[PDB]
RNA sequence: UAUCUGGUUGAUCCUGCCAGUAGUCAUAUGCUUGUCUCAAAGAUUAAGCCAUGCAUGUCUAAGUAUAAGCAAUUUAUACAGUGAAACUGCGAAUGGCUCAUUAAAUCAGUUAUCGUUUAUUUGAUAGUUCCUUUACUACAUGGAUAUCUGUGGUAAUUCUAGAGCUAAUACAUGCUUAAAAUCUCGACCCUUUGGAAGAGAUGUAUUUAUUAGAUAAAAAAUCAAUGUCUUCGGACUCCUUGAUGAUUCAUAAUAACUUUUCGAAUCGCAUGGCCUUGUGCUGGCGAUGGUUCAUUCAAAUUUCUGCCCUAUCAACUUUCGAUGGUAGGAUAGUGGCCUACCAUGGUUUCAACGGGUAACGGGGAAUAAGGGUUCGAUUCCGGAGAGGGAGCCUGAGAAACGGCUACCA
RNA sequence: CGGUAAUUCCAGCUCCAGUAGCGUAUAUUAAAGUUGUUGCAGUUAAAAAGCUCGUAGUUGAACUUUGGGUCUGGUUGUCCG
RNA sequence: AGGACUUUUACUUUGAAAAAAUUAGAGUGUUCAAAGCAGGCGAAAGCUCGAAUAUAUUAGCAUGGAAUAAUGGAAUAGGACG
RNA sequence: ACCCACUCGGCACCUUACGAGAAAUCAAAGUCUUUGGGUUCUGGGGGGAGUAUGGUCGCAAGGCUGAAACUUAAAGGAAUUG
RNA sequence: GCCCGUCGCUAGUACCGAUUGAAUGGCUUAGUGAGGCCUCAGGAUUUGCUUAGAGAAGGGGGCAACUCCAUCUCAGAGCGAAGAAUCUGGUCAAACUUGGUCAUUUAGAGGAACUAAAAGUCGUAACAAGGUUUCCGUAGGUGAACCUGCGGAAGGAUCAUUA
């Protein structure tokens, strides 16, 4: 009896596993950023899921309420911090604004791949 | 239902502790002993006054209102030197926002200061378990009568 | 083994509850010392937390009160002649609380004789002075003097024998020892 | 069970303790004391965890036994010793000497506290009472019974036990208009004023609380700690004087004084 | 984390289910399997049975040392060092495991104990043990007893009988030791306002009677009794009383009671000061005890409300306690908890009672537009149990089971 | 699907999905507006008791001070200091 | 701070309470993350901010409101005041 | 007794969709995804089956209450063309 | 075209079921009742107070009441105190025997079925006016579906006779 650290998960498979379209758009950002499954891709959309959600509560407290100023900011500066978010839109309706890209596009990965010293996205993997 | 004789049983009938001198001349009725149980609950004169004994007496019993205040309907007057009162209320089901009539049935000991009957509407005071299912003493009979009041008609 | 738990008793509805443990050891129960007279014996019983405590089975002497002039005096029960629970103890002779026995009375006699000495049943000057100023005030009321002229006092235990082990009770006095004529007079 | 339990798991231990929920499968239980083991404050806990002199056990251990703590101004060399509230704990190693407040967060804060005051401390008295042979007494939180107490001190009120010789040596009179502490629920650690206390016949008495950033709360009567008069606190309160600032009010000291 | 698709027809629009889909701190299983961190894990059927080995013993400067154990050297004529064994003390009732029993039962939230016990920890806490004190051990009272020395028994077990010494904070006894005041009983006098030599008891503990434990507010007269002073008219002016919401409470007082509890015949270190210069008088810091009252760890009960399915379970309970009354017994204490005598009562269509649960309750888990559905044997809190049953010693705490007694298997 | 040209069986080739994981079984949740309090249906698809009375349950007509005037305190958007 | 009478509810706002772990969620480069409750900064000469919050929708307690829903007054006046 | 006009109540009827339905059709089967006037009973694919069992009513006939094991990918409703 | 039942064959499921079955468990009438606890007794042994008379040899520190002594030592006898076996009555009550009762499993001769399997047999009830319109309730009958009688109903094959 020792008190248990408590893992949880970190993505979630879709529920429609056999999309055409959506297999597609799965392969084109695999491909664009060199992740090596569709797990990736599934745990950023978790991720983001989570932001939206956490957003979308936030939203529909009212304004000018503490908890809509405290945890909205909260998340604004976390985002801005991550780089995901421009400082131009820390508004907390663009948060519910961003897509799956735009956390694809601060990996280390493909970072290295823009500053240049790895010259292919495969090269900065 | 209270005999006439003030002790009717075997054994006699006193308040343990408190003890009347014959030997002394003021030759008063006794030496009655009370107390007020507190909670702004007015002593009964006919407790004040009266003659019974009641070991579990609010009033002149050892017995001490303490905790609950629970306030019913007499539903039954019929057993004696005690009360048997329904206590109505609503419970909350969730899954349909919806309520739900229920009662209990709580026994109590009405001391014989008060005059109870089927319908009145009781205040009733938590103190010691007195029997065992008895754990409350009758402290205020709100509702006489209710609605018989009035009686008669007689213009 | 004798348990008081309230586990065994049906429920206020009816139902007969099933078993849900069994019996511990802070709900237990002994056996009743069903008091006798004569030949004082004493036995300890080592309850919860200590606390001895004293089963006073055949006991014959005791202390016992007078309320009216407020004076107590060590003296003999001589039978028990009355019990408001179960008259089979008063046949049986078991003394336990609330019984009614009498009493050798002797000691309330002379008591009462180097007190005010009034010679029931029919000197220094100090003695004297305080006998004066007592001013014949012992008055004390007609039945009591007709047992005092019997010899044997009606007296009611109230120490509980089976705990305290003690002997403790009061002289019925005033209307409490009419009432109990009275139920002796039923008796008779 | 059957008799006392003598083990804390960790989890169950309470949340002011505030231990790791890892590394150990149980926590110090206190041992019996002058103050509940869910108020109290174990010396293992103060020593190891809040001032890290120690390391683990054994060096707690060796710290208690050498006679280096003394808690009200005795040695008390047992590891699991409750030092509670407003108990002081006397080092002469570093001749250091703490008095335990909660800050405002609800904790027991290491709080540094002068020697010339050290001398004294504080208590609340929870009864007073007629003991044998009609000798009058007080007991206060820690348990302390101050034998032949000022005719006039009555319950709930506060007390300035000398913690030399253990007698009285003044008293503050429980009545609105008074500063005052809160010890248990939310309201840890808040220092205020007595606005109003509504009586409640029959029990469980309340009493309205407003600080000095003129913020109101309310609080059981048996939650408080009468701690001086306004203005003029009879002992040095913790850093921050207990003003419970807002969690956007904290957010902002945290960037507005930031020095890196 | 608000989504649907294939299948009845020659073809269509539906109702509908089957199937598909994605989960699952839901397991099992198949095929594969390189790394780091982390981690469940004989719960489901069998709370079925167990070989074997461990899972609780404990010594500080400070209870007891004559091991014929070790050290015998710088500390050693009683003893000092270290220290087996054993007596003493304390824990062994914590912890760990399982979910079998249990459906107002447990449990959760919220109350109560003015209804009780409480080792320990912490804070306080007692002159009286004298009993006629003008004859006593208080510079220290007695006897056993283990360990050990030796003789055995049994095939064997933590089996121990006989003999011989020996100790205590073990078992027994028992001493001081003041004063004061209050109660009671009188060798006398001198005519009242009567007032006084003097003698015994009173700590606490227990038990029982009685009393005090007050209190809304200004004056009187009066007879009856009789107290102080009287500057002999008469004035009586002064009366003390804590807490809660409430008490017969806290506490105090009187009378008594007890096969008479406690009130230190105990250990370590330092051994100072006074000179009444002697082993004399005092004298510090602790350690163990020790009565009571608190506090803490608690423990028992306890108020309101809340439980899954079932009527192919509608009346259930009481001679054997069912509901209540009274008194007693027992209880640590309230309580039909048990007894004696009375009353005939209590629950129920708002589902009582009965039956089922492959039901321990809960904090919680999965699932997720919102509402919900299912699960919760298991890391925390409670409860229960040690093969099934009962019974009990020791203690503060057990109906204990790595404690005993008996029956059943 | 398989009855002599099998896009479905056994293989080879190519490809697809997840990927150190994937496949199956039972259970369960969303899908299930197929449990429907939010939120189901009853003419014919399953489903209005043959009809009426009636205790409990559920539910139950309207009506008992609405206006105004002033002062005054915070919070806003005001115009600008 | 005291005697005095209190129609009683249902309802709803606020607060005290609803153990920790868990869920939510703030801070924090465990190399990221699951996590954890850590850590950060000095010149290196000890100086430091933390260990946030919310929710639990039932029962109980206090509190403000009086629409909605229910009960009760005075019909024999045995009614209310002086 | 008719005639004209009006009104209340009843069995009904014609037209129509501007509403509802899967439609046949309905002036209620409308006022229902813009979902809440009160309330009772019933159904959750077909078959087994209104069968067995257990109650209960009946003289009997039979009535009321009333499953499962198992099997099945449909059974069924309205309408269109043959 | 579609389809209905009887009889015939195969596998499975379920039911009834005489056998007055069998096991387990639950209670329970009646009769026994271990062991603990309490109590009535009892009294091996261990002891203390006593003068209870001896040898002991100053068994006091003065031939003698040792100028007795915690003197050697038993018949003493009493008075205690502790006190084992045993034992009286209860009390908690496990459990045993005996039947009774209920519940679950459990066989079981035989009987009545229902499914699936559709290339068996006898008819052809129903779907069209199914060639007697259909269906419902009830009763009778018969190889079988079904037929008939009496009331209904259109889900009818008529929404229609002021011809
Ligand atoms: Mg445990
Ligand atoms: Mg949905
Ligand atoms: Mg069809
Ligand atoms: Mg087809
Ligand atoms: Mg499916
Ligand atoms: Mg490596
Ligand atoms: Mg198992
Ligand atoms: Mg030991
Ligand atoms: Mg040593
Ligand atoms: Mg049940
Ligand atoms: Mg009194
Ligand atoms: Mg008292
Ligand atoms: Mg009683
Ligand atoms: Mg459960
Ligand atoms: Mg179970
Ligand atoms: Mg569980
Ligand atoms: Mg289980
Ligand atoms: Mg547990
Ligand atoms: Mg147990
Ligand atoms: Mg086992
Ligand atoms: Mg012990
Ligand atoms: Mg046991
Ligand atoms: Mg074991
Ligand atoms: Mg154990
Ligand atoms: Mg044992
Ligand atoms: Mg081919
Ligand atoms: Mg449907
Ligand atoms: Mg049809
Ligand atoms: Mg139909
Ligand atoms: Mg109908
Ligand atoms: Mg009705
Ligand atoms: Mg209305
Ligand atoms: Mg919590
Ligand atoms: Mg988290
Ligand atoms: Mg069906
Ligand atoms: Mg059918
Ligand atoms: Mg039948
Ligand atoms: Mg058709
Ligand atoms: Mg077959
Ligand atoms: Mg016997
Ligand atoms: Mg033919
Ligand atoms: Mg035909
Ligand atoms: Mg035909
Ligand atoms: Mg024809
Ligand atoms: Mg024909």
């Amino acid at each position: 009896p020792r008190a248990p650290r408590t893992y949880s998960k970190t993505y979630s498979t879709p529920k429609r596993p056999y999309e055409s379209a959506r297999l597609d758009a799965e392969l084109k950002l695999a491909g664009e950023y060199g992740l090596k499954n569709k797990r990736e891709i599934y745990r950023i959309s978790f991720q983001l899921s989570k932001i939206r959600r956490a957003a979308r509560d936030l939203l529909t407290r009212d304004e000018k309420d503490p908890k809509r100023l405290f945890e909205g900011n909260a998340l604004i500066r976390r985002l801005v911090r991550i780089g995901v978010l421009s400082e131009d839109k820390k508004k907390l309706d663009y948060v519910l604004a961003l897509k799956v890209e735009d956390f694809l596009e601060r990996r280390l990965q493909t970072q290295v791949y823009k500053l240049g010293l790895a010259k292919s996205v495969h090269h900065a993997r | 239902s209270t005999e006439l004789t003030v002790q009717s049983e075997r054994a006699f009938q006193k308040q343990p502790h408190i003890f009347t001198n014959p030997k002394a001349k003021a030759n008063r009725k006794t030496k009655r002993w009370y107390k007020n149980v507190g909670l702004g609950f007015k002593t009964p004169k006919t407790a004040i006054e009266g003659s019974y004994i009641d070991k579990k007496c609010p009033f002149t019993g050892l017995v001490s209102i303490r905790g609950k205040i629970l306030t019913g309907t007499v539903v039954s007057t019929r057993m004696h030197r005690t009360i048997v009162i329904r206590r109505d209320y609503l419970h909350y089901v969730p899954k349909y926002n919806r309520y739900e009539k229920r009662h209990k049935n709580v026994p109590a000991h009405v001391s014989p200061a008060f005059r109870v009957q089927v319908g009145d509407i009781v205040t009733v005071g938590q103190c010691r378990p007195i029997s065992k299912t008895v754990r409350f003493n009758v402290l205020k009979v709100a509702s006489a009568t209710g609605k018989a009041n009035k009686q008669f008609a007689k213009f | 083994g004798i348990s008081r738990d309230s586990r065994h008793k049906r429920a206020a509805t009816g139902a007969k509850r099933a078993q849900f443990r069994k019996k511990r050891k802070f709900e237990l129960g002994r056996q009743a010392a069903n008091t006798k007279i004569g030949t004082k014996r004493i036995h300890p019983v080592r309850t919860r937390g200590g606390n001895q405590k004293f089963r006073a089975l055949r006991i014959e002497t005791g202390n016992f009160s007078w309320a009216s002039e407020g004076v107590a005096r060590k003296t003999r029960i001589t039978g028990v002649v009355y019990h408001p629970s179960n008259n089979e103890l008063v046949r049986t002779n078991t003394l336990t609380k609330a019984a009614i026995v009498q009493i050798d009375a002797t000691p309330f006699r002379q008591w009462y004789e180097s007190h005010y000495g009034q010679s029931l049943g029919k000197t220094s000057k100090n003695t004297e002075r305080k006998w004066a100023a007592r001013a014949a005030e012992a008055k004390i009321e007609h039945a009591v003097d007709s047992q005092f002229g019997a010899g044997r006092l009606y007296a009611a235990i109230s120490s509980r024998p089976g705990q305290s082990g003690r002997c403790d009770g009061y002289i019925l006095e005033g209307e409490e020892l009419a009432f109990y004529l009275r139920r002796l007079t039923a008796k008779k | 069970a059957r008799g006392p339990k003598k083990h804390l798991k960790r989890l169950a231990a309470p949340h002011h303790w505030m231990l790791d929920k890892l590394s150990g499968c149980y926590a110090p239980r206190p041992s019996a004391g002058p103050h509940k083991l869910r108020e109290s404050l174990p010396l293992i806990v103060f020593l190891r965890n809040r001032l890290k002199y120690a390391l683990n056990g054994r060096e707690v251990k060796a710290i208690l036994m050498q006679r280096h703590v003394k808690v009200d101004g005795k040695v008390r060399t047992d590891t699991t010793f409750p030092a509670g509230f407003m108990d002081v704990i006397t080092l002469e190693a570093t001749n250091e000497n703490f008095r335990l407040v909660y800050d405002v967060k609800g904790r027991f804060a290491v709080h540094r506290i002068t020697d010339e005051e050290a001398s004294y401390k504080l208590a609340k008295v929870k009864k007073v009472q007629l003991g044998k042979k009609g000798i009058p007494y007080v007991v206060t939180h820690d348990g302390r019974t101050i034998r032949y107490p000022d005719p006039n001190i009555k319950v709930n009120d506060t007390v300035k036990v000398d913690l030399a010789t253990g007698t009285i040596t003044d008293f503050i009179k429980f009545d609105t208009g008074k500063l005052v502490y809160v010890t248990g629920g939310r309201n840890l650690g808040r220092v205020g004023t007595i606005v109003h206390r509504e009586r409640h016949e029959g029990g469980f008495d309340l009493v309205h609380i407003k600080d000095s950033l003129e913020n109101t709360f309310v609080t059981r009567l048996n939650n408080v700690f009468v701690i001086g008069e306004p203005g003029r606190p009879w002992i040095s309160l913790p850093k921050g004087k207990g003003i419970k600032l807002t969690i956007s009010e904290e957010r902002d000291r945290r960037r507005a004084q930031h020095g890196l």
